[PDB]
């Protein structure tokens, strides 16, 4: 319970900086939660620092890429494939925007059509999960309701029959 | 103390906090709420999630630039392929023939060249791949007349292929706008990526619908069978101390 | 207050209810067209699976 | 199985449905059936001593 | 403090009504139970919900065919250019032995 | 387990074995105490012959 206690220490005042720890109640459970708390936040700082040096790495690299693919294209074409019409631009804009909205590796039909397909698909099974899980909760919600309407039924029929047992008791 | 509870449950959904947590321990309650802010919606610190929101950005930028290109580039292949599949079936034009053979030339000359410049810095002393150096490529060019000819022509293909893939895109998207006129399939295409946008969008929201009320039945479940035994208790106490033993002695007598 | 409370949680609540409720009676008339309905649901996400 | 238990011992509680029944149906009607019979022989025996 | 004489009234016919009158801790054990968020009343899936279902299904049924016989199309078409271009190989493979 | 433990607690007597103590008592009241109390309405009409 000490070490516990010396990791969350040293995690708030992480958390916290320069500002002074505010007091808390110290007990098993608030030990545990905050204790929990660390090491979940722990874990995903290493996963997210690690992700966001591969990013700037990736970064790098497509920008490497880029210059290759226009160097490339410039001394082929010519500097006349940057002179596209209006609708010509517009056409090229959206195909971009569409592959970088589906997170695309290229613009090719292969990478395209399965994108589509999963994007529709995945749409249309949460929405039914939704739907089931909706009816799970009515559900549930009507069970509980008539369980509680029963517990007070009962609370009150258990009175009324105690009375009538102790007046009966006089009785007899 | 409700409020601070649903507020502690949506940013930091993995703790199991009950209201009895919180009613013990005022002051703890109000380290969370200050740990909220220090912790994103994920778990991890807010300052290394700004980082990664900006560091995403960039790449997002870079990615724009580069898939230009590609789209371009890819364009470029198809459109050359397509040229060479039908050259092979005898139906390509002489001036078809003569530009697919022009393009084809300079993007290999192009390609080849920077296969051969490693952009290194000049050493004046690097020994090129069989000794060849970028003029030597550069020989291999049609005629200056045709290359500008061929570039000229180009633009004009490269828009039409553009269009075709737009409405290839927008035709398996919505395969019911394939009845409809190209001015209005030029006007639903402008929009393609937005809608693409807008779906990914009501997936993410459905998801966190889906979230909200897993938490919700989560905490049904836990009430309900409680509910249940406190029931089943006081008919318990019923049958047994009134029913058995209470009644049955007044019946004797 | 915990009067007014109480009187306004069960309103509420059985209001929740009722209107819970109510809505089911006019639903068991529907119910063979509702059974038809959860048939033919079923019968075209097998076939949507299959596709 | 708790939903199980509360229905069965439920049933056995309020065999009419309403109301909690304490003493078995049966004897409670005869207990009342023996009452009025007493009753009457009580009157008898009041009416032959006057 | 104020309770209207249409709640009051209400309430009066909720307990001439027979039911139960939940105590003010079951209340708070139900009551917690239901999310503010106006969880639109479910409205039962109204036959006419399970039947925009079946219309929604039934859209998307029509969907996937078209898509389906879409996908049909491009994955024929590509074979015949996977096929042509195996050719193209052997040509520029011909092409190749020559220069050597 | 919260559950499982709440159920242990509140568990004397078992369910199924007030169920069973419950039938029990139904039966011996009709086997001996009812019978009873109809010999005792006889004897009773018996008693008004008499008089």
């Amino acid at each position: 319970m000490d070490e516990k206690s010396t990791k969350i220490i040293m995690w708030l005042k992480k958390m916290f900086g320069d500002k002074p720890l505010p007091p808390y109640e110290v007990n098993t459970r608030t030990m545990e939660i905050l204790y929990q708390l660390a090491e979940w936040n722990e874990a995903r700082d290493k996963d997210l620092s690690l992700v966001t040096e591969d990013l700037k790495l990736k970064s790098a690299e497509v920008k490497a890429e880029a210059k290759y693919l226009q160097d490339l294209l410039t001394e082929g074409l010519g500097p006349s494939y940057t002179n596209l019409s209006r609708m010509g631009n517009n056409y090229l804009n959206q195909i971009v925007d569409s592959c970088l909205a589906l997170e695309l590796k290229n613009s090719s039909l292969s990478s395209y059509i399965p994108a589509v397909n999963d994007l529709s698909s995945e749409l249309v099974a949460i929405e039914l999960n939704n739907q089931e899980m909706e009816a799970e909760l009515t559900s549930l919600r009507k069970k509980l309701t008539e369980a509680l309407v029963l517990e007070k039924s009962l609370e009150r029929d258990l009175k009324k029959a105690e009375e009538q047992c102790n007046f009966e008791k006089a009785k007899v | 103390m409700a409020q601070t509870l649903q507020y502690v449950s949506s940013r930091l959904s993995m703790l199991q906090i009950d209201e009895e947590d919180l009613e013990r321990n005022a002051q703890f309650g109000k380290v969370l709420i200050e740990l909220c802010p220090l912790l994103g919606p994920n778990g991890g610190s807010a300052n290394l999630n700004r980082e990664l929101e900006e560091t995403r950005r960039e790449l997002l930028l870079q990615r724009k630039m580069w898939m230009r290109s590609e789209v371009i580039y890819q364009l470029v292949q198809e459109m050359l392929l397509d040229l060479q599949v039908r050259k092979l079936e005898g139906s390509l034009t002489e001036e078809e023939r003569k530009f697919q053979d022009g393009l084809q030339q300079c993007m290999l000359v192009s390609e080849c060249s920077r296969l051969l410049t490693a952009d290194s810095v000049p050493p004046s002393d690097s020994t090129s791949i069989l000794g060849l150096d970028k003029q030597d490529l550069l020989d291999l060019l049609p005629p200056n007349m045709l290359v500008l000819w061929v570039r000229d022509r180009l633009q004009k293909q490269l828009e039409e292929a553009l269009k075709k893939k737009c409405f290839t895109f927008l035709s398996f998207h919505q395969p019911e706008t394939d009845e409809e006129g190209d001015v209005l399939r030029a006007a639903k295409v402008l929009r393609l990526a937005s809608t693409l946008e807008d779906e990914k969008r009501r997936l993410q929201n459905e998801q966190e619908k889906h979230q909200e009320m897993r938490a919700l039945l989560e905490k049904q479940q836990e009430i309900y069978p409680h509910v249940l035994l406190r029931c089943l208790s006081l008919l318990r106490q019923a049958a047994s101390e009134l029913r058995l033993r209470a009644q049955s002695d007044i019946d004797r007598i | 207050h915990r009067t007014v409370r109480k009187i306004e949680g069960n309103l509420l609540w059985y209001q929740q209810l009722q209107h819970t409720e109510a809505q089911r009676t006019a639903e068991e008339e529907q119910q063979q067209r509702r059974k038809q309905l959860c048939k033919e649901i079923l019968e075209l996400r097998a076939e949507l699976h299959h596709l | 199985k708790l939903d199980s238990h509360l229905k069965e011992l439920r049933d056995f509680m309020y065999p009419e449905g309403n109301t909690l029944m304490l003493t078995t149906p049966e004897l409670s009607g005869e207990f009342h059936q023996l009452g009025s019979q007493l009753e009457k022989l009580n009157h008898i025996t009041v009416e032959i001593l006057g | 403090n104020v309770v209207p004489d249409e709640k009051l009234q209400a309430f009066n016919t909720l307990k001439e009504s027979g039911k139960p009158v939940l105590d003010e801790k079951a209340l708070d054990e139900v009551l917690k139970t239901f999310s503010i968020s106006k969880v639109p009343a479910i409205e039962e899936v109204a036959i006419e919900k399970l039947e925009e279902e079946v219309k929604a299904l039934q859209k998307q049924k029509n969907l996937h065919i078209r898509r389906r016989n879409k996908l049909q199309m491009v994955e024929s078409g590509n074979r015949q250019m996977c096929l042509k271009s195996k050719d193209k190989e052997e040509e520029t493979g011909r092409a190749f032995q020559e220069v050597l | 387990s919260k559950t499982q433990r709440a159920l242990q607690k509140n568990t004397n007597p078992d369910t199924d074995a007030l169920l069973k103590s419950l039938s029990d008592h139904y039966s011996l009241e009709l086997d001996e105490m009812v019978p009873k109390m109809q010999r005792l309405i006889q004897q009773c009409e018996k008693h008004q012959e008499y008089g």
